[PDB]
RNA sequence: AGACAG
DNA sequence: CTTTAGGCTTTTGGGAACTGTCTACAT
DNA sequence: TTCCCAAAAGCCTAAAG
């Protein structure tokens, strides 16, 4: 049915939080205590380049225990949740100052920045805040100069409250003459349908995990886009951190400055930390760094076997089937789990009969299958046969064999040759996943995807076998038919 | 094996070059004179300071440099620096010198510095990591590229390109090449480019330029624009250089001429500068020629003594390399195997910047305190080393699982573009007339030795290459014969 | 101034402181014014112026740084952006899941510590856990359970496992203490909030690795056993507050400490019992 | 393949100070040996160092003689090389100007041994 | 003989996780601490997830990526491995009723970041 | 972003 | 006659293979 | 670095009050 974007009413999100709501307006900063509290709420800190030991902790690094789950820390008034499973919620909130009508939706700001903001002139800035300096004669363009002249002749008030209150007429004027000049129907319909959601009272400042500061020798590493966001929040702080209270015009100007900083931050972050080749959407949202996965050089078995048969070696079998071996050790022998891990890790680089028997019994207990179902990947993934299902059948007793006996027949489906190439192996942790992967099993690439009734050329026998068959069948071991009859 | 067989194999086998097999970087960096015990790096530093000494305020003599005692080396490496005597425990093969200046016979604070201290086989250890130092195959005085004459200076990396332009002579249209060169880095009505004749007219008057650089006169045969002003030249005193000047003049005038009202102002200088007023840039361009460039140009076959002589030679004698070049970018003969100029790029830049920012302040009296502050802010401990592992592409990481330095260690060459490596570029190396087959590879470099760095033969170094003093690639005569024939076939049509 | 611042640029540084930017300017202015213015012167111339111075101053302041070296802001340039920071976790989550599923049983772990433990004590401790799991777990309980159960369950896992696993391990440790004869400490296992010459010699023999100490006024001082300071920490934690006993009635009667008021009075000679428990653990381990 | 056996030289680096202390993996109850001597052979399970975080409150749990020999795969830091690999040499660096020595008494025998030999070597170099 | 002799095999039943829950790379000290490498191989890239989404329904592929991305799902997988009479041939690895979809860290981060901008991707009604 | 492996 | 719409030509900017290993990094 | 290719700018030409 599709997947479209929907404008979110920040007021509804603010009302549905129902927790500890702390606002960024009330950080006067300029002193150690408030700056440190702001750095605790913001600025996810990593003090040293070392692996942390707190699996479960509060916002503060004081409750290092994990049994205290859901306990509200008195220092922070925040419950203790798993660090890895920490909910991703807006770190702070920003409300309208005492002399500002409301806040403009950052999506609306970004949408209006594409058209209103121009190199020669900033239409949105001129329309919203008063402390904007411009020279009409300095406009080096003609279309922009005409747009500026028309806007000046129309004569709107340059206050944020006026812009918010009379947004309908201002937006209609922006539509009318030349100011956007394109996508008028869609943008007008969008404004007409979602008018109420474009001016929320409250605005969320994103999660602590969004912003990372890593302190180490030679300083504190940060990112570039985060900077913009920081400024935005700081701007709202400066709205209330004033010795002399600001006039309503100054408050509107500072609010617009903060909102523009937010819009620039979101635009830059979407362009850089999502859109780029390394990022979030194209790097983690569509697969990254599986668990229960191995990678090894493919050395195979030239023996009578099955095509859906794989031979994972001793070290790969021990590390990959770590918890299977732990379960077998605990079930059979009176061994604690610590002793199980010690035994398994101790006997990765060494051979014994017990763990080999455990592998054999695991593969046997995988009853309605040749072994343990798994997926095997060759890079780059071009064809259907680049990824194929196999069944693990035996860990190799030779510790020196860091090899993977994939079938000879399934070699041609990828471009796999035994010239020193490492391929990837993912262990299927479920029967449902094995049944799902059965659609990626090798018997799916037998029939050619480019010929109506022909078996794909990937099933052709390899070189040595074909040459053996030739030297056997095409031999003159009998006289011709006439001489044979006579 | 039969010892006599091995003896006969040795007799019937040409030996390699001990200059190249043991490490050419070793010879060009860590070789001591017998008369005085001084490394090649120390002598290079002295040469650089002696070149830059023209910019001293009459008394700031550069005495030289000494070798620092390991007592002082350790004391200087590990300083207090806010109550933390920080020391970096690592092999970090280095050695310390100290540069000493003198002012009116009295010593200043010596400035210590660190230097790589190459080992045999082009091997260094920096911060505990083993690096290989490869030479860079550089053009001696200037390179000729696809359509360009590329000349590097101590500061700038200039390129001389050319285009075509039209002018009317005796009422008939004629076409001449205009040679231009962008020099104002901030630079990056029809859009045109900074012609060399434009620089001539910006410095000297048009009539002055013509009289000084040719036996040609100017009025205001007849030369005129295409699509006002009239330049009349004596019927018999004509030259290609004068025609090129005319073409450049009309190239700069035809598109602009809203600032040309009275043609006599063309004989001035401020008008031309306005057309191009960064007099600091103009003065830097005028005094932008140094001794090393002059020596290299003399070696190549040019007689430059002033940058304007260089522009005249390019406009008249070296312009032949821009349209139909006798030499070719594809070859590798007549090239240097430079090591120091790329290793000490950081130090060269630091010395240049020190000299320029020291002369540009004032010409008044200099106090010892201010001189010491400038030396402290200019010549630090790791001036020439902070960027060795990140900014220099000639220092690679050693990953040789062999006892032989020839196969991977000592037989690596690096092209200039790959030598900088700060660009992080990929020219795709296919649509390039630079990477064409040439017989030079067979004598310089190793064909059939094709790493993914340079899949052609220029990536590695032929170990039998005849290289004379100062790292100039000489040509062995005998094989040259065969090589010559091969080259003809490579250009068979 | 513004312008210056613007111019310048701024740077870052500024921012550083915081602040914002705006404021610054104012402051510056104031310063210037114051310072310057015042112073110056014016016148013168010379011186210067014023313016210048213022311017220077403013420038210076603005620046400062320059001046112044540290505490400066540097914008790192980030084989992706989320995994661009080198900060890992010390423990694999699968190990923690395995330790949870392990600590969910008590009979096996208890027999791993001591084969000669009646199952009736285990059943009583589990029945008491069924009521005690509502309340909170306090540091002395965790410390004692870590001490008693390390031949079968790792100590550090107590800081990663869930609350039910900790309660079951407390039950197992209490059963082990009750069987061994240290009933007083066993009483202090499932609870709600509300060194002599011979001991020193034996503990030094059992724990030959002792913490070195600073020389006082130049003259070097003898080292102090780390087990001794651990015992002191446990003693202080137990004497920190008063307690309400939630455990087996038989153990409470055997403890020889009965109070009409619903308070668990700490015996005067409890540090000696803890020292005896640590000595027994040391003898069992080596 | 026996005729073609490559020789692999590897270096394992471990730091033990106030953060952690070496365990006992090559010595009995009487003799404490954190790592193999020069010319010694790594365990059948290639394990060296296995350093454990230093905590005083866990003294009667992770500092008993059995707990020092026993290696917990999680919560401990070992460096795992090829088993059966002969040790070529050992380089020891010691910061000797800390008044409270972080390593408790008893587990600094081979460390002090090799450090004394290296100190004599470098002192003789400096004297020359 | 050549280099690339092997010994770089990286089998890992479970990999240590960043504070922002996702498997990470191995630093030198933490990569030289396991018998054989314990790297989390990126066997599901864009091309691999393309092939999976097309050959198999997007459901199972999303389930695999949810088991990898969401730490709770991976913990459930390991718990199913450990708490089964047959560690091989587990009927269902993650009980989706107990652990619903949508808990994957990258997707939650993306949705929250969009919501901070005022937008959210949702299915058409 | 440089090299290497496929 | 004056004031904007329409379509063609310039200029600018994002983007350019997959997996794994290793290497670089304070003054 | 250099080639691809789309999207916004900018420009001459043309139609209605
Ligand atoms: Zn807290």
């Amino acid at each position: 049915m599709g997947l479209y974007a929907k404008v979110v009413d920040h007021n509804e999100v603010h009302d549905q939080f129902t927790g500890k709501r702390i606002y960024a307006n009330d950080y006067n900063t300029s002193n150690s205590d408030e700056k440190e509290e702001f750095d605790r709420h913001f600025y996810s800190h990593f003090q040293d380049s070392e692996a942390i030991e707190s699996s479960v902790s509060c916002d503060c690094r004081a409750i290092e225990d994990a049994h205290k789950l859901g306990v509200i820390c008195d220092i922070c008034n925040t419950p203790v949740v798993n660090t890895s499973s920490r909910p991703i919620e807006p770190s702070m909130w920003v409300r309208t100052p005492k002399h500002v009508r409301s806040l403009i939706n950052p999506r609306l700001i970004i949408m209006l920045t594409g058209y209103l903001v121009t190199k020669e002139f900033d239409f949105l800035a001129y329309l919203t805040d008063t402390s904007y300096r411009y020279d009409v004669e300095s406009i080096g363009s003609k279309e922009t100069r005409r747009k500026v002249d028309r806007l000046l002749h129309r004569g709107f008030e340059r206050g944020l409250n006026h812009f918010i209150d009379n947004f309908n007429e201002i937006f209609q004027f922006l539509l009318d003459a030349n100011i956007i000049s394109n996508n008028k129907s869609e943008f007008a319909q969008f404004v007409a349908q979602n008018k109420d959601k474009l001016f929320p009272k409250y605005l969320p400042v994103p999660s602590k995990l969004c912003f990372v500061a890593e302190s180490t020798t030679s300083g504190t590493y940060l990112d570039k886009p985060i900077e913009a966001a920081i400024d935005a929040t700081l701007t709202f702080a400066s709205i209330d951190a004033s010795s002399v209270p600001l006039s309503p015009i100054k408050a509107q100007n500072r609010t617009m400055r903060g909102l523009r900083l937010y819009g620039q931050f979101y635009e830059i972050y979407a362009k850089s930390r999502i859109a780029q080749k390394p990022g979030l959407a194209r790097r983690h949202m569509f697969g990254a760094r599986l668990n229960a996965t191995a990678r090894a050089v493919i050395t195979s078995i030239s023996d009578p076997h099955d095509y859906d048969e794989l031979h994972i070696p001793w070290g790969v079998g021990c590390q990959l089937l770590k918890y299977h071996l732990t379960n077998k050790l605990k079930a059979k022998f009176n061994m604690t789990t610590r002793e199980a891990f010690s035994f398994v890790y101790e006997n990765v680089l060494q051979y014994n009969q017990i763990i080999a028997d455990l592998f054999k019994e695991l593969i046997a207990e995988a009853a309605p299958y040749k072994g343990m179902g798994c997926t095997f990947h060759r890079n780059p993934t071009l064809q259907r046969g680049s990824t194929q299902q196999f069944f693990i059948t035996k860990v190799k007793d030779d510790i020196n064999d860091n090899s993977i006996s994939m079938s000879v027949l399934c070699l041609k489906a990828p471009n796999a040759d035994f010239d020193g190439d490492q391929l990837n192996l993912t262990l299927m942790p479920d029967v449902y996943l094995t049944k799902a992967t059965e659609r990626i099993a090798p018997h799916t690439w037998v029939l050619s995807i480019d010929e109506p009734h022909e078996i794909s050329g990937n099933l052709e026998l390899q070189g040595p076998v074909v040459e053996t068959i030739i030297n056997w069948a095409h031999e003159k071991y009998l006289p011709p038919l006439e001489e044979w009859l006579k | 094996p039969d010892p006599f067989l091995i003896e006969k194999i040795r007799e019937n086998t040409p030996c390699m070059n001990p200059t190249l097999a043991n490490g050419i970087t070793v010879e060009h960096t860590m070789t001591r004179d017998p008369n005085t015990g001084v490394n090649m790096t120390r002598r290079y530093i002295d040469s650089l300071f002696d070149i830059s000494s023209v910019l001293f305020p009459d008394g700031f003599k550069y005495e030289g440099n000494r070798a620092c005692t390991p007592l002082k080396h350790f004391e200087e490496i590990t300083r207090e620096y806010n109550a933390k005597r920080i020391a970096n425990i690592a092999p970090t093969d280095m050695y310390m010198i100290d540069l000493m200046f003198s002012y009116k016979g009295e010593m200043l604070y010596p400035r210590p510095m660190l230097l790589p201290a190459f080992k045999r086989g082009n091997m260094v250890t920096i911060n505990g990591a083993k690096y290989i130092g490869s030479p860079v195959l550089t053009d001696v005085g200037f390179s000729v590229l696809n359509d360009s004459i590329f000349i590097p200076f101590r500061r700038t990396k200039l390129t001389f390109k050319q285009t075509d332009h039209h002018y009317m002579c005796n009422g008939q249209r004629k076409i001449m090449y205009v040679i231009w060169s962008q020099i104002h880095n901030e630079m990056a009505r029809p859009h045109i480019e900074s012609c060399l004749a434009h620089y001539f007219f910006c410095q000297f008057g048009v009539t002055q330029t013509f009289k000084q650089w040719a036996n040609v006169d100017v009025k205001c045969n007849i030369y005129s624009s295409a699509t006002e002003m009239v330049l009349v030249i004596p019927r018999h005193q004509e030259s290609i250089f004068a025609t090129r000047l005319i073409a450049g003049f009309w190239y700069v005038v035809d598109a602009f001429p809203m600032r040309f009202t009275r043609p006599e102002y063309v004989d001035s200088t401020n008008l031309w500068r306005v057309i191009l007023n960064i007099d600091s840039h103009l003065h830097s361009f005028c005094n932008s020629l140094d001794e090393m460039t002059i020596e290299e140009l003399k070696t190549v076959g040019v007689n430059v003594s002033t940058i304007w002589e260089l522009l005249y030679e390019i406009m008249t004698s070296l312009a032949h390399h821009l349209y139909a070049t006798d030499i070719d970018e594809t070859s590798m003969y007549g090239k240097r195997l430079t090591v120091l100029h790329y290793l000490m790029s950081e130090f060269n830049y630091a010395v240049s910047m020190f000299g320029y920012m020291f002369q540009s302040r004032r010409d008044r009296e200099w106090t010892v305190q201010e001189l010491n502050e400038g030396l402290k802010r200019s010549f630090k401990l790791q001036t020439a080393i902070k960027r060795l592992t990140v900014d220099h592409g000639e220092l690679d990481t050693m990953s040789n699982p062999n006892s032989s330095m020839l196969i991977k260690g000592t037989s690596i060459l690096v092209t200039q573009d790959r030598a900088k490596t700060a660009k992080a570029h990929n020219k795709s190396l296919i649509n390039d007339s630079s990477r064409i087959i040439h017989a030079s590879i067979a004598e310089v470099g190793q064909y059939k030795n094709q790493p993914k760095n340079n899949p052609d033969g220029r990536g590695r170094l032929n170990m039998y290459t005849k290289v004379g003093p100062t790292g100039l690639v000489e040509r062995r005569e005998e094989v040259r014969e065969i090589i010559d024939n091969a080259q003809l076939m490579f250009r068979a049509k | 101034v513004k312008f210056c611042v613007e111019d310048e640029a701024p740077t870052l540084a500024n921012l550083y402181r915081g602040m914002s930017s705006a404021e610054v300017p104012d402051i510056l202015q104031a310063k210037v014014m114051v310072r310057r213015l015042t112073i110056l012167p014016l016148n013168d111339a010379t011186s210067h112026s014023i313016v210048s111075n213022m311017f220077r101053y403013v420038k210076s302041n603005l620046n400062p740084a320059e001046r112044s070296t540290a505490d400066r802001v540097n914008d790192k340039r980030p084989t992706s952006f989320i995994e661009s920071h080198k900060t890992k976790q010390r423990v694999t989550p699968g190990d923690i899941v395995a330790y949870n599923l392990d600590a969910l049983d008590v009979v096996k772990l208890v027999h791993k510590i001591d084969d000669t433990v009646p199952v009736e004590l285990i059943q009583e401790c589990l029945d008491c856990v069924a009521v005690t799991a509502t309340k909170d777990i306090y540091p002395h309980q965790i410390l004692l359970a870590q001490w008693v159960m390390h031949k079968a369950f790792p100590a550090r896992a107590f800081s990663h496992i869930n609350k039910n696993a900790v309660n079951h391990l407390l039950a197992a440790a209490q059963s082990l203490m009750w069987h061994w004869g240290f009933q007083q400490v066993a009483v202090f296992m499932q609870v709600e909030l509300y060194i002599q010459i011979k001991y020193k010699d034996v503990m030094d023999e059992l724990y030959p690795h002792q913490r070195q100490q600073r020389a006082i006024n130049g003259v070097p001082v003898a080292p102090v056993n780390i087990a001794g300071i651990a015992v002191q920490s446990a003693h202080a934690s137990i004497r920190s507050s008063n307690w309400i006993y939630h455990g087996p009635d038989r153990l409470f009667k055997e403890a020889e400490q009965v109070t009409q008021n619903k308070v668990l009075v700490v015996p005067a000679t409890i540090k000696s019992v803890i020292t005896e428990l640590v000595i027994h653990l040391g003898k069992l381990n080596q | 393949l026996k005729r073609m056996m490559p020789t692999s030289y590897s270096t394992a680096v471990a730091n033990a100070g106030r953060k952690a202390f070496f365990l006992n993996m090559y010595g009995d109850d009487k003799i404490y040996k954190p790592f193999p001597d020069i010319g010694d052979v790594i365990r059948p399970d290639g394990v060296i160092f296995a350093i454990r975080d230093h905590d005083d409150d866990l003294a009667p749990a992770e500092m008993t003689p059995r707990a020092l020999r026993t290696l917990d795969r999680t919560f401990d830091r070992a460096v795992i090389g090829t088993p059966g690999a002969k040790v070529i040499d050992i380089d020891i660096w010691r910061d000797e100007r800390v008044n409270p020595s972080p390593t408790p008494t008893g587990m600094d025998a081979q460390l002090v041994k090799y450090h004394t030999h290296l100190s004599s070597y470098y002192r003789e170099l400096l004297k020359i | 003989l050549l280099e690339k002799i092997g010994e770089d095999w990286s089998a890992a039943a479970s990999v240590k996780t960043q504070p922002f829950g996702l498997p990470s790379k191995l630093n030198n000290a933490d990569r030289a601490s396991t018998p054989g490498r314990e790297t989390a191989i990126r066997s599901f890239g864009e091309s691999e997830t393309r092939s999976y989404n097309c050959t198999v329904g997007p459901g199972p592929t999303a389930e695999i990526l949810d088991q990898t991305n969401n730490p709770l799902a991976h913990a459930a997988v390991i718990e199913s491995w450990l708490t089964a009479e047959k560690p091989s041939s587990v009927p269902v690895a993650v009980d989706r009723e107990k652990i619903p979809f949508g808990g994957s860290r990258p997707v939650a981060m993306f949705d929250h970041l969009l919501e901070c901008s005022g937008i959210a991707l949702e299915y058409a009604p």
